[PDB]
């Protein structure tokens, strides 16, 4: 509901007067204290989140009007105030009560609070000080109780709600750093009636882009039907007083011989724009190579403008879009629509912006109609995605030729006439953010102070821009290459272009022919490129030709190829090389900005000309912080959703930890995380709205959600690399392997937890292997690490690597290591190393490939130039002696861990308990005799067989019992059902719950053999003695 | 590794016992809350979030990690000679045969 | 021979073209190579492991041709072979000649 | 080493029952006899003195082809005990051989 607005200097918690009509027809009569919510509409891409207030009846207020304290928004009503808001009285008067509220207080009041004797006395003192009441007063967040004294630091449960001042905890924090001095209630920076006396001629003031579009409803005055938004300007009230007219008719802006007519309105008070500056939309700003400061003057003759609109001359500005075949039709239609307005004004040298939708290029909505054909409301469904300009040159003068400075265009007299293509420079990003104004998909705003590589590119391009007045052909090609996809190359290029104001050509791999290129593909490619470029370059100064994914077109010679097929490759290479340099000297300032995903495959004939190659690393910790700060920003989330409830993040989030916890992820991954978080938050919001609980007026992202969304993103990545779905073993099952447990912990996790002491290039001993008798945990430990440590887990399925041909095993090994090296925190599990790394050069062997492969292992595993040692290697075998020594060395496999038979009743009971853990054990009997009765030749795996056998016996008992029950039932009835039918017709869940009684154990233990003989065990004992005894 | 393990074991309580003066707290209306230390920590973390900064100061190397001979000798005790003792003779023989001939 | 080239330029009469290292595992000779690769300033080509071989018929010969061609066309460099046995076993072979033609 | 990997590898399979047989089993590697795989070892015995009757009666009374209520041509007395004892315990297939020989 829309309510008229006015402000007062009352207290923050003073009741808000509301008109009788609303209080009666909508206000709840049963409520002792009525509460409503207000939204302030402000110049931005969305409405503000609602703020709650307490209201009371007031007969003095006119129809649908409200009065509120201006101090609730940190200002005073000295300047013109806003005249309306959106309001709704809460149905059922539902409001939440905050359990705790955090306040920041000044030193003097905190000293007074200690001086105050008692807790209750202090509570009453605060009651009187800031009008805070139990279950009556409602608090908000980011608000100030009084200028420079106290501020609401935080509110945990909700941004606003009631306070149980009797019990709600009040976290009072002393302002030890005097931050509260920064608080400022929209106060004036002093004020003078005449800072300069009699300065009626002109005033000099700053010009900067208006940050967002303007909606007519927010305008204080009442302009006419048409010809308003194209010449708007907004300023502070006092600036109007310095001009001697409040929101005067027309103003003029004059510098460098360019004079334009503008209309100046008052900037409305609540907005937080800067002081003493002109805020204008891009339409007027574009006309200038504007200086930071600019002078303005009165122009009364503007009210007497002349409609001399006959035979106007229009021109399409140079640009990438203007030269496209399909767009041209919609461009024409939208230009005719723009000039269809009755009273638009215009003057020579003006740039007129024209927005339109990119994807409506083919949707001819309807033909022209005799009557009742209009676009106004029909367009509301779609919002624009691309922008162009038009450059205006001349117009008729007629008998009114005495003046030609400014004129109107009338559809009843104006006709569409155009000349050839002109040229002019774009607008540098530093001066006006056009995307921001038109809500486009904003290019990421890099910050050169932080990102290294972008500075190089921008410097090169700006050098080629500045050399225009030096006038030499120094322009140089630039090639971008990256180690991985999705590192924002095209984004940073677009950033540079928009920053330096350089027209950008975006050719890409949407080519015409790439398969069976013999069918004149070379022509279809190069002719297309030449046609696309030649229609833009003669009208762009400077210009940039950007070739995305150039890697997949300028392919290099293949090792194995058809002798004649490669000829086409050579031809395309050479012709591309030629057209590379042709533009260099056929036009001034041309820069060739190519992109490649792997520079190794670019043709040397083409690359050799290249003189600047920037590698674009995956963003390190510092950058991800900024990237998060961007994607989480208000001007990003709130965009493109059109959800009726604005969006925002809760302030309790932490960039610093988030960044560190998102290591290795590329920017696209980051955006994916943000999007998923947004989804989950919206789902939570609608779930709460479905419930009967209190409904927040905003949806708040929470770090508690990001913490798991990042995990899901990482799991997605882990699926990308194709890792197996290892079972979910837990770190607790491992039992009597404490020594090896700690040994593993000291290497896999110790240099990974608190990553500061090990943060160095040292040889961090990424090698480890288990060896010993069969069945003592070697694979289980790996299975546990695979999921309990969050390290990527690669499985080498025994002799997986070995292969048919001579050299494909040597390719498989290298591919495995390369892919693992792609994801730095990764593990390699060489299961049964025997099959892959036999002793080198034995006489009892043939073929020799087993030697080549082990040599390749010795090479790639350790080698030289090794870095980023996070690649662990875990190996296992039944017997190591078949391995070659050259592996049994530090750097590859330092300690050989002998996970021997526990030989110890402590360990035996530990493993028996760990095996029995997760199923019920009847406690009438003690298990220790199971350790005492087994001889120590029994083994971790055969204790597993013992447990499973005992279980199976005890559950066979239950099977027999249920068989007896079903037979009895069949005897009672006509024997009409079997056991299977019994289990769907009837159920006895509690009866089926098998519980093992150790009598079963004492039965089973008599029947199970040891997994190894003394003959084998002595062998492994001797092996250990050799390797460990020393 | 053994020395850093011992240092970390000894340093566990170093950062827990001392008081924190980076922010001052009044603690009014604290009745009805069983948690005391965790609530103080959460208040301090809230204030730090409001006043978060990324810069950090350096520290002396010796009090981060240090090498001592007492643990070094014990580490030497747990020997791990790479060369196979039974294979050193064979390797010596083959090396000599390579050196003298071809 | 690059550091003191006027001393080494004269008298092309007698010279030795390459060196062979061998010893017990862990005796730093890989690190010797690494240091010589980087401090010397002389270019260094790291054909580590038997990557020379290739699936297709007699591809090894062409591969070595390319390798030595790059070595020559790069300014003076060291061709680093390690685990040499993997690339040059004894003359005798029961298998195809694709593993000894390379020698 | 492949079979072991596919049997109890990290990515362990399930719902598959490996059933093995041979005459001389201990020449299977001990790591394939480890309980958890091939874990239950089951002897079969040919002597079964006085139990050979049970098998004989089975094989003679085998009715596999339901089209007829019998395949072997039994006689009325069915005093199989005499021949069963007379068999002297050759094997298990011996009795089927006797059956077919007599038929
Ligand atoms: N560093 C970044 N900061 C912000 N957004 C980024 C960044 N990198 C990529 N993006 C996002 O990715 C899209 C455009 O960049 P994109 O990932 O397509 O780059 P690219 O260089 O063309 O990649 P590639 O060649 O690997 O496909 C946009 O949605 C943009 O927001
Ligand atoms: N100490 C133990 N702790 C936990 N589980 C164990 C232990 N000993 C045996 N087991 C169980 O018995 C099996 C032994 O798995 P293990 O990791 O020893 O296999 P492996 O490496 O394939 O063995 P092998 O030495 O026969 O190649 C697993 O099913 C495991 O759950
Ligand atoms: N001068 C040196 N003397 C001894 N050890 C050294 C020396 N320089 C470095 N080291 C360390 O000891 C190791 C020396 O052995 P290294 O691993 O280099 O052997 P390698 O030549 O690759 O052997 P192989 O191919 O037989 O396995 C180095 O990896 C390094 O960690
Ligand atoms: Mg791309
Ligand atoms: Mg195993
Ligand atoms: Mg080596």
């Amino acid at each position: 509901m829309k309510a008229s607005l006015t402000f007062s200097l009352s207290g923050i918690y003073a009741p808000c007067s509301i008109s009788r009509d609303i209080y009666l027809e909508y206000g709840d009569k049963k409520a002792e204290c009525l509460y409503g919510t207000i939204r302030l509409p402000q110049y931005g891409p969305g409405c503000t989140p609602g703020k709650i207030v307490h209201c009371v009846l007031d007969d003095s207020l006119p129809f649908c009007s409200i009065v509120v304290p201006s101090k609730l928004f940190g200002f005073m009503p000295t300047q013109p105030t806003m005249d309306f808001c959106y309001f709704e009285p809460i149905l059922d008067n539902v409001v939440p009560v905050l359990d705790s509220v955090t306040f920041l207080i000044n030193e003097q009041l905190y000293s007074k609070l200690m001086d105050l004797p008692q807790e209750m006395q202090q509570i009453q003192f605060l009651h009187y000080k800031y009008n805070i009441n139990s279950m009556e007063t409602v608090v908000h967040s980011r608000d100030i109780l009084t200028s420079g004294l106290c501020q609401i630091l935080n509110c945990s449960p909700f941004p606003q709600g009631l306070v149980d001042f009797t019990e709600t905890q009040l976290i009072l924090v002393n302002d030890t750093e005097q931050k509260l001095s920064a608080l400022k209630y929209a106060n004036e920076d002093e004020e003078y009636a005449l800072p300069k006396i009699g300065t009626n001629s002109a005033l000099s003031i700053d010009l900067e882009s208006l940050p967002c579009t303007i909606s007519r409803d927010l305008l204080r005055p009442a302009p006419h039907i048409n010809d308003d938004n194209s010449i708007y300007a907004f300023t502070d009230a006092e600036t109007l007083l310095r001009l001697d007219v409040t929101s005067g008719s027309f103003i003029t802006v004059s510098n460098m011989g360019c004079v334009r007519l503008v209309k100046l309105f008052v900037l409305l008070l609540p907005n937080g724009f800067k002081k003493r500056t002109i805020y204008a939309p891009p339409k007027i700003i574009a006309s200038f190579p504007d200086c930071s400061v600019v002078t303005i003057s009165k122009s009364n003759i503007g009210h007497t403008d002349i409609p001399i609109a006959n035979q106007v001359f229009i021109s399409r500005v140079g640009g990438w879009l203007q030269s496209q075949k399909c767009f041209q039709n919609i461009i024409l239609t939208t230009l005719k629509k723009f000039f269809s307005e009755s009273k638009r004004i215009l003057c020579q040298n003006d740039l007129i912006p024209i927005a339109f939708d990119s994807s409506m290029a083919d949707l001819n909505i309807a033909e022209e109609n005799d009557e009742s054909d209009d676009e106004d409301e029909l367009g509301q469904y779609y919002k624009n995605d691309s922008l162009v300009w038009f450059f205006v040159t001349s117009a008729e003068l007629d008998c009114f030729s005495k003046d030609n400075s400014h004129f109107i265009i009338d559809p009843n007299r104006t006709k569409l006439i155009t000349t050839n293509i002109t040229n002019r420079r774009p607008l540098p990003l530093s001066r006006s953010n056009l995307q921001r104004y038109y809500g486009f998909a904003e290019t990421f705003y890099y910050d050169l102070h932080i990102f290294p590589y972008v500075r190089q590119l921008v410097n090169i391009l700006e050098t080629s821009f500045n050399c225009s007045q030096r006038g030499i052909t120094l322009n140089a090609s630039v090639l971008l290459h990256s180690t991985t996809n999705n590192v924002g190359k095209a984004t940073m290029v677009r950033f540079a272009s928009k920053y330096l104001g350089i027209h950008l050509l975006e050719i890409d791999c949407l080519s015409l022919t790439s398969n069976s290129r013999q069918l004149d593909s070379t022509s279809k490619i190069i002719g297309y490129i030449r046609a696309k470029c030649e229609n833009v370059l003669p009208y762009a100064s400077p210009a940039v030709i950007f070739l995305a994914h150039l890697d997949s077109i300028l392919l290099d010679v293949n090792a194995n190829q058809d002798p004649e097929a490669i000829k086409l490759q050579k031809s395309i290479n050479f012709e591309m090389s030629k057209l590379l340099d042709d533009f260099t000297f056929k036009f001034p300032g041309t820069t060739f900005v190519g992109s490649v995903n792997n520079i190794d495959n670019v043709p040397s004939s083409f690359r050799s000309h290249m003189r600047f190659e920037i590698l674009v690393p995956v963003p390190s910790e510092a950058q991800r912080l900024r990237i998060f700060q961007w994607y989480l920003s208000s001007h990003e989330l709130n965009r493109d959703v059109q959800q009726k409830v604005p969006v925002s993040y809760m302030d309790n989030i932490s960039f610093s930890s988030l960044s560190s916890y998102s290591a290795g992820l590329t920017p696209l991954d980051i955006k994916s995380i943000v999007e998923t978080a947004r989804m989950t938050a919206t789902a939570r919001f609608y779930q709460e709205s479905k419930k009967c609980g209190w409904l927040p007026q905003s949806i708040l992202i929470t770090q508690e959600d990001l913490s798991k969304a990042t995990s899901k993103a990482r799991n997605e990545f882990s699926v990308s690399i194709g890792a197996p779905q290892i079972p979910n073993v837990t770190w607790d099952d491992i039992g009597g392997i404490d020594f090896v447990k700690g040994e593993i912990l000291d290497t896999i996790d110790m240099p990974l937890k608190h990553p500061e002491l090990f943060t160095s290039g040292m040889k961090k001993r990424s090698g480890i292997l288990f060896y010993g008798p069969p069945g003592t945990g070697k694979t289980l430990m790996a299975k546990a690490i695979a999921t309990n440590f969050s390290l990527n887990f690669f499985s080498v399925k025994g002799p997986e690597l070995l292969n048919m041909y001579i050299g494909e095993s040597e390719a498989n090994v290298r591919r495995v290591f390369q892919k693992a090296r792609e994801a730095k925190p990764c593990v390699i599990f060489f299961d049964q190393i025997d099959s892959v790394a036999p002793k080198r050069g034995n006489q009892g062997d043939s073929g020799g490939v087993m030697d080549r492969i082990v040599s390749q292992l010795l090479a790639e595993l350790d080698g030289m130039s090794t870095d980023a040692d996070g690649v662990f290697v875990i190996g296992a075998t039944n017997r190591p002696d078949l391995l070659d020594e050259a592996l049994l060395r530090p750097g590859r496999f330092d300690k050989l861990l002998y996970l021997g038979i526990p030989d110890t009743d402590t360990k035996q009971l530990n493993i028996l308990e760990a095996l029995t853990r997760k199923f019920v054990l009847d406690n009438d009997v003690k298990l220790i005799e199971l350790a005492k009765l087994c001889p120590f030749n029994y083994t971790g795996a055969d204790f597993y067989a013992l447990c499973s056998d005992a279980m199976l016996n005890a559950m066979s008992r239950i099977a027999r019992m249920v068989e007896k029950k079903v037979s009895q039932h069949n005897e009672l009835t006509g024997e009409n059902i079997s056991t299977r039918r019994w289990f769907d017709k009837i159920a006895t869940k509690e009866d089926t719950k098998v519980v093992v009684k150790m009598e079963d154990f004492l039965k089973a233990q008599e029947q199970l053999t040891p997994s190894v003989s003394r003959a084998e065990l002595n062998h492994y004992e001797a092996v250990r003695a050799n390797f460990e005894g020393a | 590794l053994k020395s850093v393990h011992r240092w970390l074991s000894a340093a566990d309580q170093s950062e827990v016992v001392p008081g924190n003066d980076n922010i001052e707290y009044f603690s009014i209306n604290e009745h009805g809350r069983r948690e005391e230390n965790r609530l103080r920590l959460k208040t301090l973390l809230q204030q730090d979030v409001v006043h978060e900064t990324k810069t950090s100061t350096s520290a002396a190397s010796e009090l981060t990690a240090v090498v001592t001979i007492n643990d070094l000798l014990e580490a030497c005790q747990e020997t791990k000679p790479s060369i196979s003792t039974s294979e050193l003779v064979k390797l010596r023989g083959i090396y000599d045969r390579f050196q003298k001939d071809r | 021979p690059t550091k003191y080239e006027p001393i080494f330029v004269n008298c092309p009469l007698r010279l030795r073209s390459g060196i062979l290292l061998y010893g017990y595992p862990g005796c730093g000779k890989t690190l010797l190579a690494s240091a010589v690769a980087q401090q010397c300033g002389l270019n260094f080509i790291s054909v580590k492991g038997p990557e020379i071989l290739n699936k297709f018929i007699g591809a090894s010969e062409q591969n070595i041709r390319e390798l030595f061609e790059r070595a020559q066309s790069v300014k003076p460099c060291i061709l680093f072979f390690d685990e040499f046995d993997s690339i040059a076993p004894k003359r005798g072979h029961d298998s195809t000649g694709v593993t000894d033609r390379v020698v | 080493n492949q079979l072991l990997t596919q049997m109890d590898g990290a990515e362990g399979l399930d719902g598959v029952y490996i059933l093995a047989a041979t005459s001389r089993p201990d020449l299977i590697d001990s790591a394939l006899l480890r309980p958890g795989r091939l874990d239950k070892s089951v002897i079969c015995n040919i002597p079964t003195e006085s139990e050979r009757l049970d098998i004989l009666q089975a094989i003679v009374n085998s009715k596999d082809k339901d089209t007829g209520q019998k395949k072997f041509a039994l006689e009325k007395n069915a005093d199989l005990k005499l021949i069963a004892e007379k068999t002297a315990g050759f094997s298990g297939a011996d009795l089927q051989g006797l059956c077919y020989n007599a038929y």
